[PDB]
RNA sequence: AAGACGGUCGAACUUGACUAUCUAGAGGAAGUAAAAGUCGUAACAAGGUUUCCGUAGGUGAACCUGCGGAAGGAUCAUUA
RNA sequence: AGCGUAUAUUAAAGUUGCUGCAGUUAAAAAGCUCGUAGUUGGAUCUUGGGAGCGGCCGUCCCCUGCUCGGCGCCGGCCCGAAGCGUUUACUUUGAAAAAAUUAGAGUGUUCAAAGCAGGCCGCCUGGAUACCGCAGCUAGGAAUAAUGGAAUAGGACCGCGGUUCUAUUUUGUUGGUUUUCGGAACUGAGGCCAUGAUUAAGAGGGACGGCCGGGGGCAUUCGUAUUGCGCCGCUAGAGGUGAAAUUCUUGGACCGGCGCAAGACGGACCAGAGCGAAAGCAUUUGCCAAGAAUGUUUUCAUUAAUCAAGAACGAAAGUCGGAGGUUCGAAGACGAUCAGAUACCGUCGUAGUUCCGACCAUAAACGAUGCCGACCGGCGAUGCGGCGGCGUUAUUCCCAUGACCCGCCGGGCAGCUUCCGGGAAACCAAAGUCUUUGGGUUCCGGGGGGAGUAUGGUUGCAAAGCUGAAACUUAAAGGAAUUGA
RNA sequence: AUGACUCUCUUAAGGUAGCCAAAUGCCUCGUCAUCUAAUUAGUGACGCGCAUGAAUGGAUGAACGAGAUUCCCACUGUCCCU
C-alpha cells in the first residue's frame, strides 16, 4: 500500500481495478474475446464429423510423423485438427466416423512436438477408444 | 432556493469501505419546501426539517428552524 | 512539512538506541509525546527526562537505556473495538511473553494491558516492545 | 522552502524568552502612540513604521510595550489602508512585469515570472475572504489594476 | 454565441479563391480596419482613409504611416536610427 | 336487444432512419512457423569507417549520409 | 469400493500487494514548471488534595444549576418526580433483529452421518445459549479528531423609568372603567466583570539593508581569420593522399604587399568554477524589469504540502512568407576503392546552415535515480553571504575600504575516508533508518514476441503527436558477477 | 514457373515520383472482378504502356456548370395500338 489516508478509500479502490485489468490469466477471462475464438465455445468436451486422416510432423530434436485428424464439429460447425494417443489405434477411425473431443492437458496451450494441436480422442461412437485398445468392447458390422 | 415556495439542501456523511480499513466521503442532495414565514435563509444555513406526506413528486421535506451560518452579523 | 509531530520523535529516539547515545534531544514537543514517553518510563524500557519550556513549543531530552530494540507509530489512527485487538497484537508485538500497545481512551492514554481491565476501546498510536 | 524558487533557505529574527520591557525605555504606552499615528500619516506601511521605532528610538517590540500589535493601534480610530500591505505590494509588482512585455514582446523569461505573481495575489486573496477582510466579490484584474498602484 | 470556428472577418469571402489564401487576407483585413490611439491628442480614433493615410478624428490631424498599418516596422527604428546620427556629428 | 356517430385505451400489418453481432470479396499487403534454396554480411573484440537516441534525405537488401545529443566508450588522468 | 481423464473455480501468489511487493542497470518515474477537484495538514485552555479500604504502595467516593411530592427537619435546608441544560465522529452498555444453515450445551441412533428426542418398577425430565457487517433507536466516558462564542461591542449578570396588546386573583344581581396582577413587543438613562485580542513554529507569505551570478530582453563597440575583388612583385607548377586522379595554372595558379568588401564564429584566459523552472547561457559600454542566498529583538498570523482536468516554456532536425547568402553541407554529378560499393576517403554543390515574423511538441529532453518533511559518521578542498582574529601589502597621512593569512555560521556544486546501514552485485552517507513490515502525496510495471501494429476518437498546413486493442505465437528472453577460449 | 543476383554493348543522360485499354493503348469487343434474364456499354483493380509522365507541368480536390458519360426511384401517348 502507498496512498495510506483514512479517508482515501476509493482513491485507494479506482487504481486497483484499472490495474486488475493488466493481469492476464483475468484478462483473457474478462473480455469476450477468449470465448468467440474458441471451438468448444465454453465446455470440456464436444462431438464432430471427422473428414480425413492427417499426419504431421514433429518439431526439433524430436522426430516422428505424428498422427492426427481434422473434425468438423456439430455446434458450431468449425473445423479442428485433433490427434489420436495410442499405439496402432489409428486403424480404428474410419473416415467420416463421428468421436467425442477432448482438451488434452493445459487449456488453449499444446503438448510437446506437435504444433497447433490442442484437442484429443476418448470415445468413437458410444464406446471409448481406450477399450477398443485393450481390446475389451469390439467394432460393430 | 430558486423554485417559488422551496429550496434545496446539501447532506454529506462518511462509508465504511471495509477490505481498505477506510472511508469514502458521500452526499444526497435534497428538495425541502422553505415556507415565507422564514423570511430570511441564504446558502449555506443550516436547516433542521422533517418528515411529512408527499406534496410533490419529489417533495417530502418541511422547514423547522433556520439555524444561522457562522461570522454571518452585518 | 511537519504533518505529524509523534512520529519524527519515536524513530529518533530509535535511532539514537541503535547508535547509542547517552541522552536524546527531540524537537517540537507536545502532550501526547511527553505523555508517551511517561507510559514507556513506567514500564522501565527508558529512564527519567527532562522537558525544556522555551516559549514556543518544548524541547525534550530523554535518557535512553538500552532496553529498547525499536520504538514506532502506527498511522492513520484507526478506530479499534474491544473484540478486534487480539489481532493488532497478535501481528504487532514479537512475542506473547513481551511487548505493549499504546492508544488513547476516553479514560486516558494507556497501555493494551490496561485497557483489557477498564474494559474500553478507542484509537491507536504506536508500541513498544 | 520558498513556496515559488528551488530554495531552501533559513534566516530569520530569534526573539528573547523575557517579555517585560527594558530598563532606559522610558517611553510609557500611552505616551508613544503619538509616534505611530504620526508615522502611519505619511504613506508609509506598518512594517516599515515598525523599523524607524526599533533603530532610531530604541525599543524591543512594540507589542511587549503596549499590549496589541501594530494593525490593531492604526485600523480601529482611522488611520490604516484598506487592502492588506502585502496585497498591495504583489499588485504593484505585477503592475511593473506586465508593462514590461509591452514593448520586450519577447523576453519569455518575463512571462514564466508572470504566471507567478498572478499565482500569488488570488491565492492571497482567497485566503482573505475566510477571515473576512475583502469584501467578497472582489476581483484582482490586470485591466483595472494599474490604479491603485 | 459564436459564429464561426476559424474564419475571421473572411466569412466574407466563403468557398472561393483557396484556403491558404483566405488566411493570408485575415491577417491583413483585419490591421487595416482597426482603430489606434493618437499620440497627440490621447483618444482611441485613427483610422484609416486611404492607402497609408491615417486621420485622427477629433483633433484633425493627420499622418502617413504604412499602408496596412500606422507605424511601418523598420520606420520605428528609421526614427531612432536617425535620432542616433544627431548624437555622432553634434558632440 | 340488434346497430350508428363521438371519445379513450389500442394490438397488428406498410413505409422510412437509428443501432448491435456475425458474413461474401478482383486486387493490395502485415505478421508467424516449417532439416540440406539464392544474393550479401549490418551486428557482438578499436567486428575491421566506435555503438546507440531523436529527426530529415538516399539505397537491390541487411542498412547509409546530414545536423544536435548521450557513454549504455576504446579516456575517471597529461604536467608554466 | 473404488480409481483415472477433460473443463469451471479457490488455496498455493507478499505473481495485485489494505494487512503486504515493486520502479540506477532485470518490466517500469510525465522534457520542465504552475493548477482546480481530490487526499493530507505545528504547538496552546483542569491541574491537586481531603477523608474511606486492608498489606509509603494499590483500589473507591466527594470537583453548572434553577414547580410539585417524601427523609423529615424548622416561609428557610436534604431528597424523588414535571420539564431542560454548542453540535458532530469515536467509544461501553441497553432495546429491536423470522426459520433452516453455521458455532455450541445435553441425550449410547448398537458406532458415525445424523435427529429432538428420552429416563425411573403411573411418574420425573428437554426441546438450551452464542454469532447475526453497514444504517437508525437508547443510556454512560470526554482522553483523541472536527464546529462554534465578546471588536464600528448590535457583548454577559444585575437593578430602575415610561409606552402599547391584555386570561381575571378583585368591585353580592344588571350596565363600565381605570383599579390589582401576570403575559407579549418595543426602548432611554445607568451601575457592575481583573470587562473581552494564546503564541510568534530551526512552517509560509511580504517589507527593508549592502552585496552576487556566461540568469532574460533592446540598442551599441571590438577582434583576427575564412571567402570574393583591386592593383604591385617574381616565376613554374599548385591542390589532394595509404598511393593516385577528378580539379586550378605563361589567359600569371601558389607564396609575398598595400588597400576594400561582406557573411559567419567569439580562440587561448575556461576550472569536476558560476546562474537559470527545463531546454540552456562566454566580445566593450548604456539602459529595463526580474532572482537565490545571507543579514533582521522589523510586519501578517496558519495564509501551507502533493496534485485527476485545464494552462506557460520547451535542443537539433522539419514547415509557411519575407530579408540574407562567407563557410560548411542531406539530395545530385564525377575521381579513386573493391570480386560488386548506389559505403569510408577525394573535387565540386542544391535544400539547409544565419536574421525578423508564426507553426510543430519530440531526443540516451540522463544522475537511465518523484517533490516537501525528520533523523544517522570522519576529513581536504571549493563558491556566495555574514561574523571573530595575530602579521605582511596598497592608497602615505592614516580613518576604513581592496589585496594575502587562520577559524566560526548559513544556503550551493562536487570530493575523499570507514564493518551507520543496505543490496542480486556493480555499488549507494543514500539506493540508509524495511517480517524490528504504517511521516504526507502524485505518476507507473505484472513472462517473451505479435506491437506502439489494426481501428476508432482526438490535434496539425504537412510530416507526424496524445490516446490505443485482438487472433494468433512460445520455456525462455533477461540482470550482475566467475573461470576459460 | 519465377526471377532478388551476374555479366555485356552503348550514348549528352538513357523514364525518377506518381498515374492507365483513359477526352491518350494499334493488336482490341486486352483479361480477372462488379451492375443485367442477356451488356463492343459504366464503374473497381491488374501494366506488358504501338506513341503516359512532371510551370512544354505531374498527381489530388469543397463549391460551381444551358459542358461529355453510366445506372437506380419518381413520372408519362416514346412504344404495345391507336
Amino acid at each position: 500500500g502507498k496512498c495510506r489516508g483514512l479517508r482515501t478509500a476509493r482513491k485507494l479502490r479506482s487504481h486497483r481495478r484499472d490495474q486488475k485489468w493488466h493481469d492476464k490469466q483475468y484478462k483473457k477471462a474478462h473480455l469476450g474475446t477468449a470465448l468467440k475464438a474458441n471451438p468448444f465455445g465454453g465446455a470440456s468436451h464436444a462431438k464432430g464429423i471427422v473428414l480425413e486422416k492427417v499426419g504431421v510432423e514433429a518439431k526439433q530434436p524430436n522426430s516422428a510423423i505424428r498422427k492426427c485428424v481434422r473434425v468438423q464439429l456439430i455446434k458450431n460447425g468449425k473445423k479442428i485438427t485433433a490427434f489420436v494417443p495410442n499405439d496402432g489405434c489409428l486403424n480404428f477411425i474410419e473416415e467420416n466416423d463421428e468421436v467425442l473431443v477432448a482438451g488434452f492437458g493445459r487449456k488453449g496451450h499444446a503438448v510437446g512436438d506437435i504444433p497447433g494441436v490442442r484437442f484429443k480422442v476418448v470415445k468413437v461412437a458410444n464406446v471409448s477408444l481406450l477399450a477398443l485398445y485393450k481390446g475389451k468392447k469390439e467394432r460393430p458390422r | 432556493m430558486k423554485m417559488q415556495r422551496t429550496i434545496v439542501i446539501r447532506r454529506d456523511y462518511l462509508h465504511y469501505i471495509r477490505k481498505y480499513n477506510r472511508f469514502e466521503k458521500r452526499h444526497k442532495n435534497m428538495s425541502v419546501h422553505l415556507s415565507p414565514c422564514f423570511r430570511d435563509v441564504q446558502i449555506g444555513d443550516i436547516v433542521t426539517v422533517g418528515e411529512c406526506r408527499p406534496l410533490s413528486k419529489t417533495v417530502r421535506f418541511n422547514v423547522l428552524k433556520v439555524t444561522k451560518a457562522a461570522g454571518t452579523k452585518k | 512539512v511537519r504533518m505529524n509531530v509523534l512520529a519524527d520523535a519515536l524513530k529518533s529516539i530509535n535511532n539514537a538506541e541503535k547508535r547509542g547515545k547517552r541522552q536524546v534531544l527531540i524537537r517540537p514537543c507536545s502532550k501526547v509525546i511527553v505523555r508517551f514517553l511517561t507510559v514507556m518510563m513506567k514500564h522501565g524500557y527508558i529512564g527519567e527526562f527532562e522537558i525544556i519550556d522555551d516559549h514556543r513549543a518544548g524541547k525534550i531530552v530523554v535518557n535512553l537505556t538500552g532496553r529498547l530494540n525499536k520504538c514506532g507509530v502506527i498511522s492513520p489512527r484507526f478506530d479499534v473495538q474491544l473484540k478486534d485487538l487480539e489481532k493488532w497484537q497478535n501481528n504487532l508485538l514479537p512475542s506473547r511473553q513481551f511487548g505493549f500497545i499504546v492508544l488513547t481512551t476516553s479514560a486516558g492514554i494507556m497501555d493494551h494491558e490496561e485497557a483489557r481491565r477498564k474494559h474500553t476501546g478507542g484509537k491507536i498510536l504506536g508500541f513498544f516492545f | 522552502g520558498r513556496m515559488h524558487a528551488p530554495g531552501k533557505g533559513l534566516s530569520q529574527s530569534a526573539l528573547p524568552y523575557r517579555r517585560s520591557v527594558p530598563t532606559w525605555l522610558k517611553l510609557t504606552s500611552d505616551d508613544v502612540k503619538e509616534q505611530i499615528y504620526k508615522l502611519a500619516k505619511k504613506g508609509l506601511t506598518p512594517s516599515q513604521i515598525g523599523v524607524i521605532l526599533r533603530d532610531s528610538h530604541g525599543v524591543a517590540q512594540v507589542r511587549f510595550v503596549t499590549g496589541n500589535k501594530i494593525l490593531r493601534i492604526l485600523k480601529s480610530k482611522g488611520l490604516a489602508p484598506d487592502l492588506p500591505e502585502d496585497l498591495y505590494h504583489l499588485i504593484k509588482k505585477a503592475v511593473a512585469v506586465r508593462k514590461h512585455l509591452e514593448r520586450n514582446r519577447k523576453d519569455k523569461d518575463a512571462k514564466f515570472r508572470l504566471i507567478l505573481i498572478e499565482s500569488r495575489i488570488h491565492r492571497l486573496a482567497r485566503y482573505y475572504k475566510t477571515k473576512r477582510v475583502l469584501p467578497p466579490n472582489w476581483k484582482y484584474e490586470s485591466s483595472t489594476a494599474s490604479a491603485l498602484v | 454565441a459564436k459564429r464561426t470556428k476559424k474564419v475571421g472577418i473572411v466569412g466574407k469571402y466563403g468557398t472561393r479563391y483557396g484556403a491558404s489564401l483566405r488566411k493570408m487576407v485575415k491577417k491583413i483585413e483585419i490591421s487595416q480596419h482597426a482603430k489606434y490611439t493618437c499620440s497627440f491628442c490621447g483618444k482611441t480614433k485613427m483610422k484609416r482613409r486611404a492607402v497609408g493615410i491615417w486621420h485622427c478624428g477629433s483633433c484633425m490631424k493627420t499622418v502617413a504611416g504604412g499602408a496596412w498599418t500606422y507605424n511601418t516596422t523598420s520606420a520605428v527604428t528609421v526614427k531612432s536610427a536617425i535620432r542616433r546620427l544627431k548624437e555622432l556629428k553634434d558632440q
